[PDB]
């Protein structure tokens, strides 16, 4: 065989051996759930 | 994208020696994600083997020459088969022994081959089994009938599909009435 | 719906009237079938003597 | 960060597993199926029901297919607690099939033993046991119904239902052979219970009514059902001593692709003894006590899972006497095969050969044709039967090839063997095509 | 799929018999509803428009 | 010799069975499936929780797909061991599955209790128990950790996930009902234990993770997924009586194609006690010794497999009338009904009648549609509870159709019955199809 | 009876029984291939003994091989309650190499971890019986013991080694030995005078193929994808009476992983998982006076009392980011393999999926360590302040805390399984990923 | 429940709670009268009680459930029984000997439209706005001396 | 960790910029009040970037 011996580094592909070294850049961020269960209301006045 | 530029920054007063610290992109992809095993050697190989130029119709009737070939005639046809592979992307291809080597006399003066041997690509770090159906004629003009890899020569038909449970017994057809539910639903309407 | 238990009714009929007219469902020997034995100890009955050529 | 992370950290090393996707975990397509209904029916047996005799049924025509044959009994302790061995399984002697007067199969008590103490596991296993004995510590005097499942390929699985309304000219009948005396419930080892009660017996049998266009295609056309089939028969075996390993040659006297062989040594006097007797708990009457004996097991511990009491020292099996496999010790067929084959725990004194990757299945899965075979035979070393066996240490303490002296009593051998045949049915008449 | 065209089969003329069983549909409701049929009102009972919509109706 | 001497023999016999080959079992393709990950992810409990509190979780849009669902609670044992039995099953009174605010499923603690007793079986069901019991001989105020399960149709199988994703205008919810009281931790009988401490409670759902090109498939095509639900109704039993047999005519208000029915009787006072209590050890506190009383049982052995304690005698179905099959007895339903139908073993006072070949696997393989079944009944008849439950002689000693007069206590009578209904998902909404 | 189900039918069936597909009353029996299964001995170079090395090559009998089964015959050093799955003891470790390239290695450990997390009920009962004495047996005892062995082609036929594709390459199975064995020839660390060497002897189950099929093995290519053992040993952070112990492990694995599993354990005692304690079982003597919290019950070593665990939580997080929120030990202990395996874990046996079904061969969802940076399985440990001798301090505690005798559980044994590709072509076998 | 929806659903407290804040005068007397006993009974006394429902069709004919127009839904009250009743079959916490279990009996009054109303509310879809009770229990923080 | 000895660090790539970083070390009173001064700090005898 060939013997691949894939490196370290996510959010790409298998044709990448390594990507990142000590630090990859990608970064994924939370979905925020419920995030629609929030208003958000906005504040009104009274009759001066 | 990374950006990278000359640092400007003031000249050094007494010495003009420094370290660089060249820009480096660590970063190493792969030919194709899965390990080529004998495909990629099988088109460059393919492409070396000479044309219908043998003329070799009989038989042949190859017997094997038991012996632990050191230095003879199908190690000699292996070596010049292995000089033919000179493409501008084919590969070393070191040779390392040969196992199940086969001559034939043909009646006309001449001698075939059934050679399989070992390459060791230094390349790709790993070894390959070849097939050599070459012949050899009366003046010396060596043909090579089919020059590709081991294991590539499968047989006619892979017959079982290789169930994964011991006993797992799939529900069998209902095998239904003259219009087998599809065309039912699909010629009305 | 209606087809779905005609074309199966037919059939039924069909193959009612076989049986209800020839007997057994009208076959031969392939519906009596007494069971092969399919062993081998017969393969070993010899001769019990040899004649002279002619 | 999440499950997200691992989803999307996919390599070179994924391709294998899940580049060019074939298939999904997450969503089942469940295929229709024809309409059917399952319903239980009593069947009327012929004959008188009681211990030593011989009854049977036919099945009626209440259904299109059949599946399940349950034989209840009803059966009074005639002693206590610890008396009685899977009583309801001793007192079935035997059960025939038979279709148009063509045997298809037989099984014995001693098969449902073997057969249950082989296949049989953990829960299962256990709720067997409840439908054919007293495992609450009952007393004596308690009355309770009692329900022994049939085992034959028809009883297994709704794939290989017997179609009963494509056997328009043959009746199927099932023939059960009580005996004589069950242990503890009419006799205590050879003397009689006086007092002791009848069984009440009853069979039922499980239809499978069918809509109209597959119950047309059953009784208009022909079939061919896989089936396995039980072989057996019963040997004399060479007696073992306290002064000798006793060897033993038997030939096998099988036919047809045999999944596997099974056996097991006993004494015909104890229902489901296969192994000695011992003063060590659980292995015989009154065992770790003044009162113990060697000459009676503690009934309702008559099985045992201690090997030192198996009688096997080892054995290998000869294809047209030439060896199969390297000979290995008994407890290779006690515990191994089985461990491979079946997956769950074999009773010492019970053995298994296969020759199925997976015996335990309804799928073939390579088998031994001994109608090809001219001479099959089964070649068997005892173990030497030189330890006191009203001495725990003696038992407890002992050696790889020396057993009991009281294992000598198992004199019995039960060789069985399953196989396959086709059940053929067509234009009404049914059975086998070989013989 | 299963009886292969018998051309050779003589009764082809099977219109003495009513092959159509009206068994399972004896009792049925709307789809599903176990009511008994339902059949309280003394009135005609005027067919409701049942549209085949979605979850929901605009 | 070896091996090949099988091998060669091969014949006519054989041809069923390897001519023209289908299959090998010597070599494995694994099928290549589709990028997911899977994540377990605590979501918001709304509401206090506690003794006799209700509280209600909605299911966060985390990933794509859910299935498995834990419920954690953390309990103090109120007494020492033998006080408990499955306490953190019993204080999850019941759980509502609801979908856009139609109810799809709900649960009772009794269900789970019911629904183990039929299908768990081995080590899956000793795993279960620690998992929601103490089993290691825990003392006053050890406190664990339970874990319980859900068991919905998503709970069960990845095949039926809930596809979260296709729902994008309805909301997922989970309704979790707490017992006021639970055995051996807030209370002894009817006795409340001071300075009981009050569960804390989290609701654990296990997430898909899906990739794109899956992940917009579930989100845009519709779907609709043949699921299981529970139905449920309580009833009174027919007052057991140690002058007569009590009979009952049940009407069974249920719907749907329905896989199976189940029933247990019970004395509501005590969670699991499907029998009655006697002096035998382990059937009721202090059994076997001076202390011991029948009204009260041993709670860490709350369960039995002693039919003697059981009250029904004997059961039929009718539907519109009919008798559905022929009256069989309690111990039919509560063992072989089991036997060929599930493969475990079920406790005493817990019965089944199937009306599926495989009603613990997911394919409905037949059922009984009770939308069509104008006036369906379970006709119960009960034992004579004649037996003094404090004297082992009559409670062991006795007949088939007799039970401990502590039975007259079995007052309530829960059925439970599972169906197929079809979830469908369309244009960002979904529920069920039959109501 | 039976008709009248026949006759309900609804719209609600179509669902069910519309346009049937299958039916349940007909089963077709798929027709295979023609092949038998040997068993036949190897021979072992090297010597057999107490803490020797000894190596098999398997011979080329038949064409592919599934199933290995390793014989000792022990006997007794002591009483019954004295030993504890000894023959699994023994076997230190197996190395599996085929062309000098090691494929596989297995670990005494992780017999015991894999049958304590993935065999069950009698399987598990019928395992302990082959390499242990269950019978309550007596010093002097003889017993074979049969250990199988569990590499991928010991798991299914599906996965039966090639030899016959693999005519450049040996495939040998190397074996350790243990220096002891408990209850054999060590009781704790006492040696135990008369004590017998071992007996040993492979066994492999060899299937012989017919022409056709034995043909295209020689002949094809071949892709197998495979299973591997990963495993490292750590030092365990040590727990204590007045703290909470953390850490952080960095999981040096790689590949398509299916699942982690580990345990923490007192390397003196073989499958000591747990603390030990003066009740029932859980320590030589237990419940009583002479009891001895310090020592085992040897024949008991193993519990499901999860109070003498010491795992309080853990999580795995991946270059920094969680994987999971935190769950607690008992979690990974009886949550996961009650939906991923169907079986009963003992205390102290950890588990954690990242496959919907990690018992079976079918890949369903893999954690592929390669492509992480740092992979780390972070760890928080229970208090070890219950006094072990006092039954009431052990038996009524509370959730975080465990035995004082739980700090002897020093070494943390991590262990990864995941997929690979062994290649089989021009008569040699190797991996696609290293 | 109607379609299988929970559409609403009321505790014996709620109409306890509801009571004690929406009814009143006669009309509260009237209720009491109706569901418990008044003029002073006696042990052994017996008598039938009417508790009307008040979900939001059982308030006003303005809010009629159209069960007409709901042909393939059906529409249902499942009614939980208290296991213990003060003065019935429970007196504090002790049971009462010999206390006689309730006999029970649920009437609905239907409206019969003639045709032409009929046909519409049968055809026509309809938009009915409704009340809901939402409830929850909760503890008590426990005050002190 | 233990006193006299030496061990280290490497920062993880958690985030993305790194700023406050402290070190916390238990420490117990081998006399009485009085007989420490920043003991932290002794403790710390250097650290190295």
């Amino acid at each position: 065989t060939e013997q691949l011996r894939v490196g370290p580094g996510l959010g790409v592909g298998p044709e990448v051996a390594a990507t990142g070294g000590f630090h990859q850049f990608y970064r994924q961020l939370p979905l925020n759930i419920n995030e629609y269960k929030l208003t958000q209301l906005p504040g009104r006045l009274v009759p001066g | 994208f990374v950006v990278v530029g000359k640092f400007v920054e003031p000249i050094p007063s007494n010495p003009g020696q420094d370290f660089t610290l060249l820009p480096m992109d660590q970063t190493y992809t792969f030919a194709d994600p899965v390990p080529d095993t004998a495909t990629a050697f099988d088109v460059v190989l393919s492409r070396f083997t000479d044309k219908k130029a043998p003329a070799d119709l009989l038989k042949g009737a190859t017997f094997p020459e038991a012996a632990p070939y050191t230095d003879s005639e199908v190690e000699n046809i292996s070596k010049l088969a292995l000089s033919r592979v000179k493409g501008p992307d084919a590969p070393v291809l070191s040779f390392i022994s040969v196992e199940y080597a086969a001559k034939g006399v043909d009646n006309k003066k001449n001698t075939h081959y059934d050679i399989a041997f070992m390459v060791y690509d230094q390349v790709k770090n790993f070894s390959l089994k070849l097939v050599l159906v070459a012949v050899l004629d009366a003046k010396n003009k060596l043909w090579i009938k089919k020059f590709s890899s081991f294991n590539s020569f499968t047989p006619k038909d892979k017959g079982p599909k290789g169930v994964e449970n011991i006993d797992e017994t799939p529900l069998a057809e209902f095998i239904p009435d003259f219009v087998q539910f599809s065309r039912l639903y699909k010629d009305n309407a | 719906e209606c087809l779905k238990q005609i074309l199966p009714g037919v059939r039924a009929y069909a193959l009612y009237v076989r049986d209800a007219s020839l007997p057994f469902s009208g076959g031969g020997e392939e519906a009596f079938k007494r069971p092969e034995l399919a062993t081998l100890k017969g393969s070993k009955v010899l001769s019990g003597f040899l004649p002279l050529d002619r | 960060a999440g499950g997200l992370s691992q989803l999307v950290a996919y390599g070179a090393q994924d391709v294998y597993l899940t580049g060019n996707p074939q298939i999904t975990f997450f969503k089942t397509v469940y295929r229709r199926y024809t309409n059917f209904a399952i319903e239980s029916i009593q069947q009327t047996i012929n004959g008188s029901v009681g211990f030593g005799n011989k009854v049977s049924t036919q099945i009626s025509r209440n259904g299109d297919l059949i599946t399940d044959i349950v034989v209840e009994f009803v059966l009074t302790k005639g002693g206590n607690g610890g008396t009685t061995y899977y009583p309801a399984e001793e007192l079935l002697q035997d059960v025939e099939l038979e279709i148009g007067g063509q045997r298809i199969d037989k099984h014995y008590n001693d098969w449902f033993r073997t057969y249950d103490a082989l296949f049989r596991m953990n829960d299962d296993r256990y709720n067997y046991r409840r439908m054919t004995d007293w495992v609450n510590n009952e007393l004596v005097g308690a009355q309770k119904r009692f329900y022994v499942p049939l085992i034959f390929f028809f009883n297994q699985t709704p794939g290989l239902a017997l179609p009963l309304i494509a056997l328009q000219y043959h009746e199927v009948k099932l023939y059960f052979t009580l005996a004589s005396q069950v242990q503890g419930v009419n006799y205590n080892g050879s003397s009689a219970i006086a007092g002791a009660a009848q069984p009440t017996m009853s069979v039922w049998v499980d239809y499978i009514f069918l809509d109209t266009q597959e119950r047309t295609r059953f009784a208009q056309l022909p079939h061919e059902y896989l089936i396995e089939q039980l072989q057996f028969t019963g040997s004399e075996t060479a007696t073992p001593s306290a002064t000798t390993q006793a060897s033993q040659n038997i030939r096998l006297n099988f036919n047809h692709p045999t999944k596997y062989l099974a056996w097991n040594f006993n004494n015909p006097t104890n229902y489901g003894q296969y192994t000695a007797l011992a003063n060590i708990p659980g292995a015989c009457s009154g065992a770790g006590t003044a009162a113990a004996t060697v000459t009676t097991p503690d009934y309702g511990n008559t099985g045992t899972y201690n090997e030192q009491l198996a009688v096997l020292d080892s054995a290998k099996i000869q294809l047209n006497g030439q060896d199969r496999f390297a000979t290995r010790k008994g407890s290779y067929f006690n515990k191994v095969q089985p461990y491979q084959s079946i997956g769950g725990v074999t009773p010492a004194g019970v053995y298994l050969y296969s020759f199925a990757l997976k015996p335990a299945g309804r799928q073939p899965s390579g088998t031994c044709n001994f109608s090809r075979i001219d001479n099959a035979t089964l070649s068997l070393t005892y173990k030497t039967c030189s330890i006191d066996a009203t001495s725990p240490a003696a038992v407890l303490g002992n050696t790889e090839t020396v057993t009991a002296n009281t294992a000598t009593l198992l004199t019995a051998l039960n060789i069985y063997a399953k196989n396959y045949n086709v059940l053929r049915i067509m234009s009404g008449m049914g059975g086998l095509a070989y013989a | 799929p299963e009886a292969a065209d018998f051309a050779q089969f003589a009764p082809k003329n099977l219109q003495a018999q009513n092959f159509l069983t009206a068994t399972q549909w004896i009792g049925v409701n709307t789809q599903g509803s176990s009511l008994k049929n339902a059949n309280y009102d003394l009135r005609a009972d005027p067919i409701i428009p049942k549209a085949d919509v979605g979850p929901w109706m605009m």
